[PDB]
RNA sequence: AUCAGACGAAAAGGUGUUAGUUCAU
RNA sequence: UCAUACCGAAGCAGAAUUCGGUAAGCUCGUCGCAAUGGUAAUUCAACUUAGUACGAGAGGAACCGUUGAUUCAGAUCAUUGGUAUUUGCGGCCGCGGAGCUAUCAUCUGCCGGAUAACGGCUGAACGCCUCUAAGCCAGAAUCCGUGCCAGAAAGCGACGAUU
RNA sequence: AUGUGGAACGGGGUAUUGUAGAUUAAGCCUUUGUUCCCAAGAUUUG
């Protein structure tokens, strides 16, 4: 990392430059950028979407897309550099 | 350890029956090492053999 | 460094040990007929055991030691737990 | 910034949008955590599987503008929580960090640069302030507060990594200490 | 609990059924069969196909929750 | 075949399953019934919020793939005695009854027309003009006995099903004391027993049944574990699959029948899982043997909207009378 | 004997016995 | 017997664990009983627990729940993707319902004792002590039970009709 | 092995492909529809 709650090899959109309808993978700043299992927060919060959406990013933080559709998560832009690159906008 | 040892003995201490346990224990050992020289087996039974031989002599 | 909470269920005959060194599981131990266990309110933290059989009260007191036994902690430096003070003759 | 259980995490303020009158809450996660996220209606609801209001929901105080891409029935039970007289808008734009790309304070809704100036008026209507586009988080960048300090442990996230209420501010377990002082003479 | 509106046929999109695709430009699309989702596939334009609502057609605030908008509700 | 309890594995010869071990009674349990025979009807997908504690799908809105049990109520027409032996547990007596079902009287019969109706009429007699000699027998059973069953059989003539040989089958009435079981028994008798009031849908149920042969794989009676009961549905019921969150009325029958079974119009139950065999197939659905403490069976079930979609085929729509409505008006 | 017996590691060890002997008190 | 299940010993601060063993788990019927076999799972984790007993603190306790990752087996085609003799259909193609199949899908999958190692309590020999010679024990993915799978073609019982 | 008698079709429902149509259960459902046969034909059985 540059700084899993669905079930493994789900279909994930692929949110980053990929463009992947569904990719397989799951929690959201998890990469994977949403699922549809909620990502729960240490702090206590859930990170989730409607279904499994995790975004393109290798384990060493260079996510393969910089085009993360919307904002990207904050945990996975800290942990993941270019995901924060690849969204501006860090959730 | 050391000196945390020997503070928690100053302040706290240890059981006294574990060291009544303990001598109790040793009366044991010896009952358990001579049924323990007769249970060893294989290459541990040379092996006892030879030690209890080096320590009688 | 945490207090070890006993209580005594049907005159005595169950005790349950709770919060011994922060432990969240419940110790349960049975003792064996003809023997009733009780709280001594002159020194605290004691229980007192009576009955008839000694060898019931002698085979309830080691299971109550040995259910407060410390593992994978040092001996020497975890000094907490239970074991018997005294015994003798009621009358 | 008050420093709040957030356990290994030290971005709660991206989980919870503090605030003086619907200081939204973190929900489905550690229960301690939660608990000092609530800790100003405690809008603890996983609107859409998300939780982090300070992450998703635009707004303070005077309410809430949460992402319309959460769930709506959620946030209708979050706005049924929430007091009567915050808001729980609905932010249907791209940008779906309401709260973490949106700054929307009280006093002025510093939304995000990517969103829209009528995604930027809803969160200033939801939090009664005033728009202003700027960086694109400028939720999770910017403490919401009705000082730029890094907090999360030097993070450049502060927003994210402490809350800022409408009068106060809530910071993480492990948020700067510096930067959580900081936020607070912010917030004054 | 609300029903969708498939993309191609126009027609409702139950849970479960039917097939939902996300497009680059967050649009989501909703199928009501695989035919209408393959035919979306083939980018078949839907005032062209009689099957499908569109071409025989052309040929957000929350409230209170009260007992008495639930019954409302219910009534409309 | 890397099981080696199965293997040989070998297809059942009884197509209806069978209740090998039957769960643990005792006095204080009240005198109940835990075996169920029943058909699959079929299987849907439910969408159903997940309530358990701790859990990541913690009240969160999930569908849950389920299956659909057939269960016609259930008419006990005998009673069996099984007395414990150092050899084994032997049957001491049977009691059928003064009144035999044509039904359950075609599962004595391998054909029903050709012979001339000759099941069990001389005992009908000798039931009628002599009662004293079943109370005997009962009185028999009551003195001797730890086991009590009951011999229970299907109403096919209720299922869609070309079936009319009653699937009868013994089930344990399990709790109270012996002379207790046979006066229930005796008074529940010539009566149907209906699957609502067997399980109360929170209950445990582990199904057994045999499953479906493949061109030895198949016909293997194999009990299925870990599958908790949401709903009993009745047929007479046209809200079963109409929860209170879909309170839109509808039945679990999909329009134009259940795929490759047909329609249902009796009791049903709710599980997830795949059962041992395909639709309209003779299933058996009794109380765990164990008491599966886990807090899957622990969490109570509120079904968010059952789906009856045309299942066969591609299914858009999961009653007709919304499509009606909700579809322009057809050219008929 | 918890490997008897019955028909080489085998030398020995034994909180293992059986009979015990001798010597100390 | 590498890991693991079990514990014992070791500073083994805790984590991290190591080693030691134990341990091969990895007449015609209708309806029932079970002698005998195979075999209940199987391999491991993390979070909660507690982000704490220990520990200067940080990192991280037993037990609990959750998320699981499996293997194999059990299923089913509802979800799921196809195959598809509806080879059905519209224009050799474009595909395909049903059915079936899936680490291609959705999934479901054990037990209580005996004890091993191992450490005991009590108690002789050895007026005491003394895992032990009497006894009472604790303690294992082991074993046995248990559950499941069969069913003694040359096992059995109850019940029906009976040329 | 004389009646929900079954077996066949005539189908309906039905989804498919597909631009509505045909197949229309074949392991999709189902039939107040129709006819056919049959209160069988032999064998075995104390």
């Amino acid at each position: 990392a540059s700084g899993l709650g669905l079930p493994v090899q789900a279909i994930m959109n692929c949110a980053d430059n990929s463009g992947a309808k569904n990719l397989y993978i799951a929690s959201c700043g998890d990469i994977v950028v949403r699922q549809r299992k909620a990502w729960r927060r240490k702090d206590g919060v859930y990170l989730y979407f409607e279904d499994n959406a995790g975004v393109i990013v290798n384990p060493k933080g260079e996510m393969k897309g910089s085009a993360i559709t919307g904002p990207v998560a904050k945990e996975c832009a800290d942990l993941w550099p270019r995901i924060a690159s690849n969204a501006g906008t860090v959730v | 350890q050391n000196e945390y040892i020997e503070e928690s003995i100053r302040k706290h201490g240890r059981r006294f029956d574990h060291e009544e346990r303990k001598r109790k224990k040793a009366a044991r050992e010896a009952h358990d090492a001579s049924l323990y020289a007769q249970k060893t087996r294989g290459i541990k039974a040379k092996l006892y053999q030879e030690k209890r031989r080096k320590e009688k002599i | 460094h945490f207090p070890i909470n006993i209580n005594l269920t049907e005159n005595g005959t169950v005790v349950e040990i709770r919060n011994f060194l922060g432990e969240r599981i419940t110790r349960v131990i049975k003792c064996l007929p003809g023997v009733t266990v009780s709280i001594s309110s002159a020194v605290k933290d004691e229980i007192i055991l009576e009955g008839n059989s000694l060898e019931n009260v002698s085979q309830s007191a080691a299971n109550i030691k040995q259910i407060c036994n410390v593992r994978n902690k040092d001996i020497r430096k975890f000094l907490d737990g239970i074991y018997v003070s005294e015994r003798g003759n009621i009358e | 910034a008050l420093r709040a259980q957030f356990e290994n995490s030290n971005e709660i303020g991206v989980f919870s949008n503090l605030t003086n009158s619907y200081a939204l809450v973190a929900l489905g996660g550690s229960e301690n955590f939660y608990s000092v996220f609530e800790a100003v209606p405690v809008v603890h609801t996983t609107i859409g599987g998300t939780r982090i209001i300070g992450r998703l929901t635009c707004g303070n105080r005077k309410g809430l503008l949460v992402p319309s891409s959460t769930t709506d029935n959620e946030l209708q039970h979050l706005r049924n929580s929430l007091p009567d007289p915050v808001k729980i808008q609905r932010v249907d734009e791209r940008l779906s960090a309401l709260g973490n790309i949106v700054a929307c304070n009280d006093y002025v809704a510093l939304v995000h640069p990517d969103i829209e100036r009528e995604t930027e008026e809803i969160i200033a209507d939801v939090l009664d302030v005033e728009v202003f586009r700027q960086t694109v988080l400028t939720g999770s960048y910017c403490a919401l507060s009705n000082v730029a300090g890094t907090i999360n442990r030097g993070s450049d996230v502060i927003g994210a990594g402490l809350v800022v209420n409408d009068w106060c501010a809530f910071a993480g377990l492990d948020t700067t200490a510096t930067e959580l002082a900081v936020c607070e003479s912010i917030f004054k | 609990m609300r029903v969708h509106t498939c993309y191609f046929c126009s027609g409702p999109v139950y849970p479960g059924h039917g097939i939902m695709f996300v497009r680059n430009d967050s649009k989501v699309f909703r199928f009501c069969r695989s035919k209408c989702h393959k035919n979306f596939k083939m980018k078949r334009n839907p005032r062209k196909v009689a099957w499908t609502k569109a071409y025989r057609k052309a040929h957000n605030v929350p409230v209170r929750y009260d007992r008495n908008v639930i019954a409302t509700t219910l009534n409309a | 075949h890397g099981s080696l309890g199965f293997l040989p594995r070998k297809r059942a010869s009884r197509q209806r399953g069978k209740v090998k071990a039957f769960p643990k009674d005792d006095a204080s349990k009240p005198v109940h019934l835990t075996a169920f025979l029943g058909y699959k009807a079929g299987m849907t997908h439910i969408v159903r919020d997940l309530d358990r504690p701790g859990s990541k799908m913690h009240k969160r809105e999930i569908l849950e793939a389920v299956t659909v049990i057939e269960t016609p109520p259930m008419v006990v027409v005998g009673v069996v005695g099984y007395v414990e032996t150092p050899r084994g547990l032997r049957s001491l007596t049977t009691v059928w009854a003064e009144h035999l079902s044509e039904e359950v009287k075609r599962r004595f019969y391998k054909n029903w027309f050709k012979s001339k109706k000759k099941a069990f009429t001389k005992y009908a007699k000798k039931y009628a003009e002599s009662t004293q000699s079943i109370n005997r027998e009962l009185e028999r059973i009551k003195k001797y006995c730890s086991v009590v069953r009951v011999l229970a059989h299907t109403q096919i003539r209720k299922t869609p099903l070309a079936q009319k040989k009653a699937h009868l089958m013994e089930i344990q009435v399990n709790g109270g004391s012996v002379a207790d079981k046979v006066e229930w028994a005796r008074e529940h008798f010539e009566k149907t027993v209906d699957i609502k009031s067997t399980f109360e849908q929170n209950e445990m149920i582990d199904v057994i049944g045999v499953t479906r042969g493949k061109g030895n794989a198949g016909y293997m009676h194999r009990t299925q574990l870990n599958s908790k009961i949401y709903r009993i549905g009745a047929g007479d019921d046209a809200k079963n699959a109409s929860t209170d969150f879909d309170a839109t009325e509808k039945r679990i029958t999909p329009m134009g029948g259940f795929v490759r079974y047909g329609v249902v119009e009796n009791d049903f139950v709710m599980l997830n899982g795949a059962t041992p065999g395909p639709v309209k197939r003779v299933l058996t659905l009794r109380k765990s043997l164990l008491t599966h403490t886990s807090r899957k069976a622990l969490e109570p079930v509120s079904l968010k909207w059952i789906d009856t979609a045309s299942k066969f085929g591609h299914g858009r729509f999961q009653t007709p009378a919304e499509a009606k409505q909700f579809l322009g008006t057809l050219k008929k």
